């Protein structure tokens, strides 16, 4: 079929609304999670707006091409993009009622331009120079926390969201590379989450007590097996003849006492002194009796661990994965600064913590594991980028689009074209900004009106950058409340929601390709 | 939606309506499955047999509802019962009804936050006032009465009149062998159903109770190294030929004979590893049973999983098929481990008694299966109530005293601590009344006439609703002292667990 | 079971010296070539079984065509043999094997 | 077997209901049509042969639209979208007019008259351009690449095509074609910029040398084409059976090898350091030139040899006799297998062959050099435009409305029936200045009129609308521009389906 000339657009705009009303809470703390069923038919709870999209099977065009565009912003920020559907469908709104009005869609998408440009124009005027003190990383992690969840939630977690990001930055990494390795863990509530500076494997292997409390951890990661097989045939060679299965019988046992004992050696060749608890870490199973001969040493060997713990492990301890044992120094096995393997319900998972330059520090969520720990898996993460956008611009602003206005103002104030056909799209362009600030306010508390002729006239007395008390629904200084927009986080939904209704602005003819 | 994509079957109204009203669909028996509970349940499984309770998580996990405003909350409900067994009769109605105030308030135009914040703080001020609430505390495990006193309440909040045999019978069970200090096992107090003799008849044997046929002799020894196994005795003699038997004449001599010195072997293996009791959940054999005989290894007949897994969980045993030679990793557990006739039943009787990992094995004879495993359910849920792992319970009103003075407690200062909150905080005090009305749901009267007669009890803790006439007219039955009360625990999750996911399942319009 | 190849092997058995005969097919043919262009020079026996005969051209010419009904008779006969045994060794095959293995 | 006026109006309503958001795309100011799939894959684009091939084809005539788009994509590849436009016009506008008025031809006769004027006309206002200036080129390159809108990585490729492209131009039919694209041989290489990609003598070969081909850096000595007839013989002069069994490998090996050896012997005489193998390429043959001490190379594309006929520059002989540097591998030859990026390339330089210098094109990435590698061709098909017509005529208007009058005034003169084509023709010219003041967002028949009183006085020389800018623009000084050529050769298709789809009466099976 074809949705002629208005009419595509028409459907451009609908497809826009009703996902907004959802996102005007998905949106600070005020923000409403949502939930999912027919996204898969699994029990699935998110806030955020690009993850909700691609949960959902999202059938429409236009929710299908924009979970892709928001996406590269939701990849930087992830908060932001809770907000950014608002103002795309909105300019919509804004626009499509001048064409209504009747004027070419062009012009428009034109009159957007030099709008957005003051707009990064105003992004560098309004954006504010901040330091990294951790508060202010707080300020900007709890934000986005407060968004994505409680601000008790945001808060509890905070800390070691912008604890991690220190170290990562000890790395002198601009941004947040290790450091990321969230754990969620067997426990009856989520409440429970801790910061690992170092690691931390799940598995003691199958044997308790090998001195698997560790204080001076030289860490072989070794991807071969102490357990090759107990049994006759080789771990990978099977036969069903008869006489190929006798010669493997004897040195089977053998091979692993040959890896064994390596450690045994290794052990002494590293300590020497079984008061420095060895650990031995394996991607795959090691036997009872290889436990048993090295765990009597006090060597502590740890089966079954993880590829990235094993990448981690490699990194974190100065660590090294072997598939081979010999006889190696302590330090030819990377050091971690502690180690213990930790019992919680029945699986013992080994902390292996601060180890020598920690350089992934593993945080660790105790809860229920159901996706309410997932839920709260995201705005940490999230946070993560928020903080790590706030690691890599020192120029953040107030939050609760107190930009908004203070752009709106401004943009709209002066005309930037000092034309019609520029300054009609600028029209729309900086009209359609203010609706997250008010409408937050109008889901807190007071209506947009009220806050904005606050807000406006506020800035409008100020200049400093007054924004929505989101508990209140009228504005506070945003710079004061803590949330708080990174000029990285901010800027890329200007890109974003122009450059996305430039051409889907532009279209008459649609059909059914193939 | 409006357009083609967006999945999702919540929002809006039908958050605001059907998501809290079909949360209202299963309070509603809820209310009539918690305290004293006059009123029954006919449920069939996906066996189509009928079984008769109240409680609801046994029957809300078979429910099945395209929402998951349902699915959700008895998680909460499940986690109040995996940490209490009891008051998840109420947990779901409190939450359920609390939830229709915001939906009202809807209607009033009250916000999310605006609804959910009172409650929370209210919750906190709850969980503040809720402890000086606490009107006693448990002592004596040892004592049978202590804990009798209690599980009644949950046993109440079950069932009412059997509660008195009952809760006796629980701690004569020895909830008192574990110090429910930092410890208490169910599987080790295991209840154990024999169907027959009577249900007062339901006994204590200390010490497994295996309904199971108790067959070879008694065990070897009573330490009994105890060599459990899925199936043994896959059968020594094979199934194979033309007859599903033989095909050949010549076919049935081997057939016969070779199951024997299998068998022999593989008993004999028995004694050569050590088994001082061989567990075959696969098939008896005469020859092995002789062979059990011979070498005097008790034998079990056939077995249920939660035989093998209770002796795999138990002794240390592990069940495994064995054509092969036993091999003892299973090894020995329980120092006396015997035959015994319980109910006259033969009963595989495995005993060792420790302050931690003793076996006080429930044994419930019964004459009625529908009932027994009801029985069981009540005693589950009473003894999982006297799972807390405080001997000091810190205890509050049983059956529901409390309510009255929170209702009470909160809505009064509901108000003093202001604005539109004060509502929901408000609000916050009014749910309370549901158990002083489920009760007089199947008591029979108002709860408006329950709570205006118990707001004028005032400060009580004790005159309230229960069974009888008693919650009918005066709706005045001491449930501080009829000796019903309850931990504050399980009452201090139900507030904050159906604070919870109430407040989660209205925030999401997907 | 005993019953599958009892008849596979007389199958394989009249099979291949059939073939045999296809060889001797195209002699049989060029034995009517062979003797047809010995006119007497080389003494013709028939061998036809173990008595080598004194024989003459016409013994010689009319046993060859009778030669031939060697590769005719041998050949055809056993396509019966073929599947005569074939298909009661096919049959044989599941009946008794399921039986063993039930 | 459907036929007539309902054909006649049908295949406007195939051709014309296409170029509707079609022209709107035309221009930097572009509506993207969105085709969604009965899958749900949504489309975004302003270029017709992706839009062409992806829509369901509601007549024949759509099926015969496709042709003469494609045609110019393949003719060009410029303009394509431009190519339908006016083809639907001229049905759109008169057929059923003048069939009712009742005459395919007069119309039909039309289209030439009124070609032929614009070209006429075309060759006045398409004024010529400096090849020897590379900018009075590059400039139309650059109104090229920004035409495709990459100025960024594309006015490199500006230039290495137009370098290139004034390389790659020579030809001789005797009329002596100007460029020739079949000898442009870009590369693709991964690594190293595109500023740092470049072009030299005759065709580079990255095409079959993606890893050792001819050794590594052959200097002077040659590479060896073969056309021969080198087929080692089985027998001497004769071929035999051939080899399954031993005796078949002694003997005919023994007339085998020494025919190679009479062959590339002869090869060995022309000074290769290696010897690429086109014909007669079998296991003894390259096994020889090891033997004959030169390097052999093994199945290889004619078309590369082709290209290295003119990269050395040289023939290809099927000579088994002669074989030499003339013959092939001629001048001094380069031969340089160079790894750029992780690749190596054969780089065949010295080229003999007149210019003719292919394009080093080496990317960061692939990716990256992709950019320029689109536009990079696309230059070409403009440089050549240039190339093939060294009239620069302005882009847009300028060219539309000047034409217009004069078939009008043409029409005029003829005062015939046939006025009434031209008067649809001159007509439908003014469609895409509407059109770009469609697209520019500003009130056409007002600019229309302007732009008739920029003809009415002007004759609209440099003076169309910008659709860009939207406003009465002097394309000579707006440096808007085209050759006469894809103008020309666009608009010249753009008669011809015109014609043919009302030549066609009936459609049947």
């Amino acid at each position: 079929e074809v949705a002629r000339a208005q009419a595509a657009l028409a459907v451009n705009i609908s497809a826009a609304r009703g996902l907004q009303d959802v996102l005007r809470t998905n949106l600070g703390p005020k923000g409403t999670m949502k939930m999912l069923v027919s996204g898969a038919g699994d029990i699935k709870l998110t806030k955020d707006g690009n993850v909700l999209l691609h949960e959902m099977q999202i059938q429409h065009p236009t929710a299908s091409l924009i979970a892709k565009v928001a996406t590269a912003q939701d990849d930087i920020t992830g908060d932001g993009t809770t907000s950014n559907v608002l103002i795309i469908g909105e300019l919509l709104k804004q626009a499509d009622l001048y064409i209504s009005e009747g004027l070419h869609p062009r012009i428009i998408t034109e009159g957007f331009e030099a709008a957005k440009e003051k707009a990064l124009q105003f992004l560098e005027e309004v954006k504010v120079s901040r330091e990294m003190d951790r508060e202010t990383l707080i300020d900007v992690a709890r934000t986005s926390l407060r968004t994505k969840v409680h601000a008790e939630l945001a808060d509890v977690l905070t800390e070691a969201v912008v604890d991690s990001i220190l170290a990562i930055k000890k790395q002198d990494e601009p941004i947040d590379l290790f450091m990321i390795e969230i754990m969620e863990m067997k426990h009856k509530s989520e409440t429970d989450t801790s910061l690992i500076r170092g690691l931390v494997l799940d598995h003691g292997a199958r044997h308790p007590d090998m001195k698997k409390r560790v204080e001076d951890a030289y860490i072989l990661t070794c991807n071969v097996s102490l357990e090759y097989e107990k049994t006759e045939v080789n771990s990978g060679f099977f036969y069903k003849s008869a006489e190929e299965r006798e010669k493997l019988v004897k040195a089977e046992r053998k091979f692993i006492e040959d890896r064994v004992k390596k450690i045994i050696e290794l052990k002494r060749k590293v300590c020497g002194d079984s008061d420095k608890g060895f650990v031995v870490i394996n991607q795959k199973g090691i036997d009872p009796f290889s436990l048993d001969a090295l765990s009597k040493e006090g060597i502590v060997a740890l089966r079954r661990a993880k590829r990235r713990n094993m990448e981690r492990l490699t990194l974190a301890c100065g660590g090294v994965a072997l598939n081979s044992f010999d006889d190696l120094s302590p330090d030819c096995l990377g050091h971690a600064g502690l180690v213990y393997e930790y019992t919680l319900g029945e699986e013992k998972f080994t902390f292996i913590e601060k180890c020598n330059n920690p350089r992934s520090v593993t945080l660790l969520i105790k809860g229920p594991n159901k996706h309410t720990l997932t839920q709260i898996k995201d705005a940490v993460r999230d946070g993560l980028r928020a903080v790590k956008n706030a690691i890599d611009d020192g120029c953040v602003v107030p939050g609760a689009g107190a930009v908004e206005v203070a752009m709106a103002e401004a943009l709209i104030k002066h005309k930037p074209s000092v034309k019609g056909r520029a300054q009609l799209g600028v029209q729309a362009f900086a009209d359609a900004l203010l609706i997250i600030p008010k409408v937050l306010a109008q889901n807190s508390g007071f209506d947009l009106q009220e806050t904005l002729v606050k807000i406006q006239a506020e800035h409008s007395e100020s200049g400093q950058l007054v924004g929505v008390d989101l508990n209140t629904g009228e504005p506070m200084v945003a710079a004061e409340v803590g949330v708080w927009d990174n000029y990285c986080v901010k800027k890329q939904l200007l890109h974003s929601c122009t450059v996305i209704a430039t051409n889907i602005l532009l279209v008459d003819e649609i059909m059914r390709a193939g | 939606m409006l357009k083609e994509g967006a999945k999702h079957f919540s929002g809006l109204e039908e958050a605001v309506y059907r998501n809290i009203q079909a949360c209202k669909e299963l309070a509603q028996t809820t209310r009539t499955a918690y305290g004293p509970n006059g009123m029954n349940k006919m449920v069939i499984n996906h066996l189509e047999k009928l079984f008769v309770t109240n409680d609801a998580a046994t029957i809300l996990r078979e429910l099945e509802v395209q929402h998951p405003a349902a699915k959700m909350i008895v998680m909460a409900s499940h986690m109040q019962e995996q940490e209490v067994g009891d008051g998840t009769n109420f947990v779901l109605v409190f939450a359920g009804a609390l939830l229709e105030l915001a939906e009202e308030l809807l209607r009033i135009g009250l916000s999310v936050s605006e609804v959910i914040e009172g409650y929370e703080i209210a919750c906190r001020k709850a969980h503040e006032i809720l402890p000086n609430l606490v009107c006693c505390s448990a002592k004596n495990l040892r004592d049978i009465d202590e804990v009798s006193s209690l599980l009644r309440t949950s046993i109440m909040s079950k069932q009412y009149g059997n509660e008195v045999f009952l809760a006796k019978l629980i701690a004569q069970a020895c909830v008192s062998i574990f110090p429910d200090s930092g410890h208490f096992n169910v599987d080790n107090i295991r209840v154990c159903k024999i169907l027959g003799s009577g249900i007062s008849s339901s006994s204590v044997l200390h010490g497994m109770v295996f309904k199971k046929e108790t067959e070879g002799d008694v065990t070897s020894v009573k330490d009994a190294k105890i060599a459990v196994y899925s199936c043994p005795f896959d059968g020594m003699i094979t199934e194979t030929k033309g007859t599903v038997l033989i095909k050949t004449a010549e076919e049935l001599m081997n057939f016969s004979k070779g199951e024997e010195n299998l068998m022999d072997a593989q008993v004999k293996a028995i004694a050569d590893t050590g088994a001082n009791v061989v567990v075959t959940g696969g098939k008896v054999a005469d020859m092995a049973l002789h062979y059990a005989n011979k070498y005097n290894i008790m034998l079990v007949r056939l077995n249920s999983k939660w035989d093998l897994r209770r002796l795999c969980k138990t002794v240390g045993a592990t069940a495994l098929p064995r054509l092969t030679p036993p091999v003892l990793e299973e090894m020995g557990h329980c120092d006396s481990v015997y035959l015994s006739e319980v109910g006259d039943t033969q009963v595989v009787v495995f005993k060792h008694e420790k302050e931690d990992g003793a076996i006080s094995t429930i044994v419930l004879r019964g004459s009625t299966d529908n009932l027994m495993d009801d029985i069981e359910r009540a005693v589950d849920d009473g003894v999982n109530t006297f799972k807390v792992l405080t001997r000091d319970k810190r205890l509050v009103p049983g059956g529901g005293a409390t309510e009255i003075e929170l209702a009470k407690q909160i809505t009064s200062y509901g108000e003093t601590c202001p604005g539109l909150e004060q509502y929901a905080i408000k609000k916050f005090a009014e749910a309370f009344e549901a158990i002083p009305r489920a009760l007089a749901e199947n008591s029979g009267v108002k709860a408006n006439e329950v709570i205006s007669k118990l707001y004028a009890v005032h400060q009580e803790g004790n005159k309230n609703v229960g069974l009888d006439i008693e919650a009918e007219v005066p709706a005045v039955k001491d449930m501080l002292e009829a000796g019903i009360l309850d931990t504050y625990l399980g009452k201090y999750w139900a507030i904050k667990l159906a604070t919870n996911a109430a407040v989660t399942v209205l925030r999401v319009d997907q | 079971v005993e019953k599958y190849q009892q008849l596979q092997k007389d199958l394989s058995k009249s099979m291949s010296g059939r073939q045999k005969l296809e060889a001797q097919l195209t002699e049989n043919n060029i034995v009517k070539e062979e003797l047809a262009l010995l006119d007497g020079s080389n003494v013709v026996f028939k061998l036809l079984g173990p008595v080598l005969v004194k024989q003459e051209l016409g013994e010689a010419r009319a046993t060859v065509g009778k030669r031939l009904d060697y590769i005719t008779a041998e050949i055809k006969r056993y396509e019966s043999q073929l599947r005569d045994l074939e298909r009661q060794s096919e049959q044989q095959r599941e009946t008794l094997a399921q039986l063993q293995q039930e | 077997r459907e036929s007539g006026r309902k054909v006649q109006s049908g295949n406007i309503n195939a051709a014309k209901t296409i170029a509707d958001i079609i022209r709107t795309c035309l221009g930097p100011k572009s509506m993207m049509k969105m085709l969604l799939d009965p899958m749900g894959g949504i489309v975004m684009t302003n270029d017709g042969n992706a839009i062409l091939r992806e829509i369901q084809v509601q007549h024949p005539a759509a099926k015969s639209m496709i042709e003469i788009s494609r045609t110019q994509d393949e003719e060009v590849g410029d303009g394509t979208t431009s190519v339908i436009i006016l083809a639907g016009e001229m049905l759109s506008v008169a057929e059923h007019f003048l069939e009712q008025q009742m005459h395919p031809t007069v119309v039909i006769s039309a289209y030439r008259k009124a070609l032929d004027d614009m070209i006429s006309t075309l060759k006045k206002i398409s004024i010529p351009v400096d090849i020897s200036d590379s900018d009075m080129m590059l400039n139309i390159i650059n109104s090229s690449i920004t035409t495709k809108a990459i100025s960024r990585w594309s006015s490199l490729a500006c230039n290495i095509a137009l370098d290139a492209v004034k390389m790659v131009q020579f030809e001789e039919n005797g009329r002596k074609e100007i460029d020739i694209k079949k000898y442009a041989r870009v590369e693709k290489i991964p690594g190293g910029i595109i500023e740092d990609s470049c072009v030299l003598r005759g065709v580079m070969i990255n095409k079959d040398v993606t890893h050792p081909r001819m050794r590594r850096y052959i200097k002077n000595p040659r590479i060896v084409l073969l056309d021969s007839s080198l087929e080692y013989k089985k027998g001497e002069s004769q071929t035999d059976i051939e080899i399954t069994r031993e005796e078949d490998f002694t003997r005919i090996l023994q007339m085998e090898e020494e025919y190679i050896q009479q062959l590339c012997e002869d090869i060995i005489q022309l000074k290769p350091d290696v010897v690429i193998t086109e014909k007669g390429i079998s296991d003894l043959a390259q096994h020889y030139l090891m033997r004959a001490n030169i390097t052999a190379i093994r199945r290889v594309r004619k078309t590369d040899n082709n290209r290295i006929a003119r990269a050395c520059g040289a023939r290809i002989v099927s000579r088994p006799e002669e074989l030499r540097e003339d013959d092939v591998g001629t001048g001094a030859g380069l031969l340089e297998i160079k790894k750029i990026g992780d690749e190596y390339f054969t780089f065949i330089t010295d080229c003999k062959d007149p210019k003719a210098c292919t394009i080093l094109l080496r990317g960061a990435s692939k990716e990256i050099l992709s950019e320029v590698e689109r536009n990079l061709q696309d230059a070409m098909q403009v440089c050549r435009n240039v190339l093939l017509d060294p009239q620069l005529v302005p882009g847009g208007g300028a060219s539309e409305m000047a034409v217009a009058h004069a078939l009008t005034e043409k029409s005029k003169a003829m005062t015939g029936v046939e006025q009434w084509p031209y008067r649809a023709v001159a007509q439908a010219l003014e469609v895409i200045p509407r059109t770009l003041i469609q697209n520019c967002g500003a009130s056409t028949i007002r600019l229309l009129t302007s732009l008739r009183a920029k003809h009415t006085q002007e004759n609209c020389e440099t003076w169309g609308v910008n659709g860009e800018t939207g406003t009465l623009v002097d394309m000579k000084e707006l440096g808007i521009w085209e050759p006469l050529a894809v103008k020309l050769q666009t608009y010249k298709t753009a008669v011809e389906t015109a014609v043919l789809l009302l030549r066609i009466d009936d459609i049947v099976s």
